[PDB]
């Protein structure tokens, strides 16, 4: 009672030997119904009758309904998946609808029990042993191990596939003209064949699968127009996502936000922005399935925050190869950033929005070119190829900060298109010095033991300043200065300083930023006419560093 | 098929497991071609293919495009190659050909081919994985172990190390006066004059290895004379203005930090006051002296440099000019060992990355034959930025180490 199907070898992590965990007790009624699920799998021949003489072990619990309303098993094997080696589980990914063709027909077959009917290792199937809890405590728990790949367990999902791709491959070069993707319980079958030699192929490949020990049902999608593949509805000529809708609790376990946590994997590689970080966090400590555990603030707000994106729903139109690709970009507030990606006009394939902190100082410019990248690395995944760019930056803008910036910087084949949020350079620092300008030698310094520090300028002209601040630091002091000479001056002046620190902060021309006092400087800037920021050491001989940055500063 | 003692056992470094670095996306052109490169070195068993059971992983790409020639693979094993054990010796001890540099022509030819014969260690083939992604994630992905010597590996070379002298042995007693250096895939081959001779020598030695089995692809010419360093140049100002006596005095700050053969004294006492920057103010009859000790020590090498082959080589690169690329190399910092320019943006076309990417290369070539290896760069460029294009514009058999840097020489340093 074997399937042809070559088992994949597994071995545990090295040095790591497996699962010892105790079974705990579940109610009476739960006992009983567990001992009607596996007496089921005995005879399936999924998994087997194990004595006392295997030392491993692994808990057992029941969840109550979710498919057709009735008893189901669940299986923990978070402490044995940790002591199993690791696979090639990374695929770079799921696939993307807009990365899909015109397939005058297509059907979708589900992998039924896809995981219970591949097989496993003999040498491992000991590791995946589980005792059923005793409700009369006199008689002792019927001890199992699965024979066949668990629902709960690390390599299941990336074993399957391969068992998968071994078994599609002969179909598949007999059919080089066939398109099969493949993901969990879900086939997809396009192809270029009229219905009557389309439905063939179907059957051809039920049946190849049926040789194999796989199966797919009855209530198959039998060519119907919406396809329900991998979370989004295929519709004949566009594409939308499957509304994505998230548990609503104040009472969560172990076990339902492991299971958020999985939903929100899935809706991650296909929505920008959501986050699983707090909500996990909470998951860290090895509790029981079903022990309670309370949401943070963090987790809360990023419940709220998930949630919120997923409320804007997303479609799309397919791919058609012997057309041009183009990406449009807008800017809009906050650093947000947005793109569609599209064929013909206003039929886009794909549409997103990029944002991303590049530090605490940051250029517009900068964000633009970030997201460029963002997009052409993510649309060669989805289609083998850069975009034609369109982009709202005229061609001489872009042009002068490649030539004016340190960081080598290259776009691709791009067009500008006029649309009314435009990126350019607020302002343009000069290279040499304003004639007659006034030049204001600054300075700023502080004690971390006092926590307090002066700051002010001292000009050509005689006029000076100095200020004493409160909450600073030896470096924002040295900002605090810059602000003074800049707005205690003429439209046209000449500044000097003794910190590197400084003047790379507005020689690499910033936008916006995080720290207020820059914000300020900024502001300044795009008010003067030709600004002039030089640089001279710091404890030597300096001009006005001699008068200004003098010792015992305070 | 008696005892198993015909292949070398190879280990990784204590502690360390094998790379389990990512596959980033490729275009169609480059897919396709790998496909095609792989499914021949599967039928040639060169390659093998795995499950998912196989943790590890590296990185694949191609490297020749247009009206060049055919589209050669390139896996980069950077990481394995820092995880694999170094070879007691072989080339410790007794190393590089210090007259390679001197020559008037070099010559580079692949010799990668070489090791496909060879067969790998049962064991380490592993750790050699490699995976062909696909479009939009239609097929799994194509998993692939080596069966026999990887080339971008530096275990191969070393194994072979011993066959390819055996190979050498009659071209290096039949031509003394040719100089010939292997670093990893790479033969550097190279002589002190054109008679003639040079390109035919060479065409001579293609033919030679072709013979003795080795498929010589289906020739970059260097001239290590021309390398001249770039040192650092005193603006010539006509006892100008403030400014420039400050963005003088500046830089010669900077410049003590590699050489106090100069001082700082009459030119900071210039300084000394608070008159506006756009002030002609003349030089004085003792800074003129200060001036002769500073131009002197500098158009000059360093002390206490010298290449340490225990060190690892630095590199760092500045973008100085619109066609201009300035480059530095030393082990110890300020301890130079090079200094020089590149400006092929007045050959190439007008594209950063590229230039950038040329010179890196150009650079790593000129280590090679120079000290017989690469530098770890500090790349004038944003992550994101390099990790998308490099690859399009790279050409050579080997990868180098590289680290990013928010450039904070502000004085401008060369020129």
């Amino acid at each position: 009672p074997i399937s042809p199907i070559e088992t994949v070898p597994v071995k545990l992590k090295p040095g790591m030997d497996g699962p010892k965990v105790k079974q705990w007790p579940l109610t009476e009624e739960k006992i009983k119904a567990l001992v009607e699920i596996c007496t089921e799998m005995e005879k399936e021949g999924k998994i087997s009758k194990i004595g006392p003489e295997n030392p491993y072990n692994t808990p057992v619990f029941a969840i109550k309904k979710k498919d057709s309303t009735k008893w189901r098993k669940l299986v923990d094997f978070r402490e044995l998946n940790k002591r199993t080696q690791d696979f090639w589980e990374v695929q770079l990914g799921i696939p993307h609808p807009a990365g899909l063709k015109k397939n005058k027909s297509v059907t979708v077959l589900d992998v039924g029990d896809a995981y219970f009917s591949v097989p496993l290792d003999e040498d491992f199937r000991k590791y995946t042993a589980f005792t059923i809890p005793s409700i009369n405590n006199e008689t002792p728990g019927i001890r199992y191990q699965y024979n066949v790949l668990p629902q709960g367990w690390k390599g299941s999902p990336a074993i399957f596939q391969s068992s998968m791709t071994k078994i599609l491959e002969p179909f598949k070069k007999q059919n080089p003209d066939i398109v099969i993707y493949q993901y969990m319980d879900d086939l997809y079958v396009g192809s270029d064949l009229e219905i009557g030699q389309h439905r063939t192929k179907i059957e051809e490949l039920r049946q190849h699968l049926l040789r194999w020990g796989l199966t797919t049902p009855d209530k198959k999608h039998q060519k119907e127009p919406p396809f329900l593949w991998m979370g989004y509805e295929l519709h004949p000529d566009k594409w939308t996502v499957q509304p994505i809708v998230l548990p609503e609790k104040d009472s969560w376990t172990v076990n339902d936000i492991q299971k958020l946590v999985g939903k929100l994997n899935w809706a991650s590689q296909i929505y920008p922005g959501i986050k699983v970080r707090q909500l996990s966090k909470l998951l860290r400590g090895t509790k029981a399935l079903t022990e309670v555990i309370p949401l943070t603030e963090e987790a809360e707000l990023e419940l709220a925050e998930n949630r919120e994106i997923l409320k804007e729903p997303v479609h799309g139109v397919y791919y058609d190869p012997s057309k041009d690709l183009i990406a449009e970009i807008q800017k809009q507030g906050q650093g947000q950033w947005t793109y569609q990606i599209y064929q013909e006009p206003f039929k886009n394939l794909k549409t997103g929005k990029y944002a991303r902190m590049r530090g605490a100082h940051t250029n517009d410019v900068k964000q633009l070119t970030e997201a460029v990248q963002k997009i052409t690395t993510e649309s060669i995944v989805i289609w083998g190829k850069t975009p034609k760019f369109k982009l709202p930056i005229q061609k001489e803008t872009w042009e002068t900060w490649w030539t004016e910036y340190w960081q080598a910087t290259w776009i691709p084949e791009w067009e500008f298109v006029n649309t009314p949020p435009l990126v350019k350079l607020w302002y343009q620092l000069e290279k040499e010095p304003i004639v007659g300008a006034e030049t204001f030698y600054v300075d700023g310094a502080a004690n971390r033991e006092t926590k307090l520090g002066k700051a002010g300028y001292v000009t050509n002209k005689g006029r000076q300043k100095v200020v004493p601040l409160t909450n600073t630091t030896n470096q924002k002091t040295e900002l605090q200065a810059i602000y003074l000479a800049l707005q205690d001056s003429g439209l046209e002046v000449n500044i000097v300083t003794d910190s590197q620190y400084a003047l790379g902060i507005i020689q690499a021309q910033p936008d916006k930023s995080e720290s207020e006092l820059v914000n300020q400087i900024i502001e300044q800037l795009i008010k003067k006419e030709k600004v002039y920021l030089a640089w001279v050491p710091a404890h030597k001989g300096i001009g006005g560093n001699e008068q200004v940055d003098k010792l015992v500063s305070a | 098929p008696i005892s198993p003692i015909e292949t070398v056992p190879v280990k990784l470094k204590p502690g360390m497991d094998g790379p389990k670095v990512k596959q980033w996306p490729l275009t169609e052109e480059k897919i396709k071609a790998l496909v095609e490169i792989c499914t021949e070195m599967e039928k040639e068993g060169k390659i093998s293919k795995i499950g998912p059971e196989n943790p590890y992983n590296t990185p694949v790409f191609a490297i020749k495009k247009k009206d060049s020639t055919k589209w050669r693979k390139l896996v980069d094993f950077r990481e394995l190659n820092k995880r694999t054990q170094d070879f007691w010796e072989v080339q410790l001890g007794i190393p590089h050909p210090a007259g390679l540099k001197k020559n008037k022509s070099v010559t580079v030819l692949d010799v990668g081919d070489a090791y496909f014969s060879v067969p790998l260690d049962e064991d380490f083939r592993k750790y050699t994985a490699f995976t062909i992604p696909s479009i939009n994630n239609e097929t799994p992905g194509i998993r692939y172990q080596y069966n026999v010597l990887p080339q971008g590996w530096k275990g191969s070379p070393a194994i072979f190390q011993s066959s390819m002298t055996k190979i050498l042995e009659p071209f290096k007693k039949q031509n003394p006066d040719i100089v010939i250096y292997q670093y990893m895939d790479d033969l550097y081959v190279g002589s002190d004059l054109e008679i003639g001779q040079h390109r035919t020598k060479i065409e001579e030695l293609r033919q030679h290895l072709l013979r003795w089995g080795l498929t010589t692809p289906d020739g970059y010419e260097l001239h290590p004379d021309k390398w001249t360093v770039q040192p650092i140049v005193l603006p010539e100002k006509d006892s100008w203005t403030v400014n420039d006596i400050q963005k003088l005095v500046g830089k010669l700050n900077w410049a003590s930090q590699i050489y106090p053969g100069i001082k700082v004294r009459q030119l900071s006492k210039l300084l000394r006051g608070t008159k506006a920057l756009t002030e002609v103010i003349p030089l004085t009859e003792e800074a003129e002296l200060e001036l002769a000790e500073n131009r002197e020590i500098l158009k000059e090498p360093v002390h206490g440099v010298y290449y340490d082959p225990s060190k690892d080589l630095i590199a760092e690169i500045q973008k100085q000019g619109q066609g201009q690329w300035t480059y530095q190399i030393y082990q110890e910092p300020f301890k130079n060992l090079k200094t020089g320019k590149y400006a092929r943006m007045r050959g190439a076309h007008t594209n950063d990355v590229k230039q950038l990417t040329e010179a890196v290369q150009k650079i790593t070539t000129e280590s090679i034959v120079i000290w017989g290896k690469t530098p770890k760069f500090k790349l004038p460029i944003q992550k994101e930025t390099w990790e998308t294009w490099w690859t399009e514009y790279w050409q050579a058999t080997w990868i180098p180490e590289w680290e990013f840097v928010n450039t904070p020489p502000l004085v401008k340093l060369w020129y």
